[PDB]
């Protein structure tokens, strides 16, 4: 009869799994932020890309 | 048995959703990983070539 | 009566490595972000002296 230890390692994985939840919400919340800065670099390379090839035609 | 057995398995299939539920928001995120890699390492390639010659 | 018991423990089991791998991955994952985050440092001081030499 091991029915206490399966309920007690319940709690373990339960507990566990909520953990995971949290971790899931604030890299969430990381990605979100890369994205952000991502595009700001996106759109400067390509500023420079164009800036720079008007310098070309000339 | 205290119909304690019932609770566990009541628990077991719970739990069971969770982590599928979680393994599911997982392979989302895993998915918005390899898009910033991937963008990035275009990001990098454009720049590595015209950054000694500016 | 004890059948159940022993189905049970073998359950547990799988939820105890469907809950350690996931782990696993969220592990896998910071670490990403972590070079993710060294790599957009580097873009950004690559492209500051690219914009300098043309904010003409």
């Amino acid at each position: 009869h091991m029915t206490k230890q399966h309920q007690t390692r319940l709690d373990i994985i339960s507990e566990d799994i909520s953990e995971l939840q949290k971790n899931q919400t604030t890299t969430m919340a990381k990605i979100a932020q890369y994205k952000r800065k991502l595009m700001d670099l996106s759109h400067r390379t390509l500023q420079v890309l164009i800036k720079q090839e008007i310098q070309r035609k000339s | 048995w205290d119909r304690t057995l019932i609770e566990n398995g009541e628990k077991i299939t719970s739990l069971h959703r969770e982590v599928e539920k979680v393994k599911l928001d997982q392979k989302r995120l895993d998915q918005e990983l390899d898009f910033i890699l991937s963008q990035q390492k275009e990001l990098e390639d454009l720049l590595s070539p015209l950054e000694e010659s500016v």
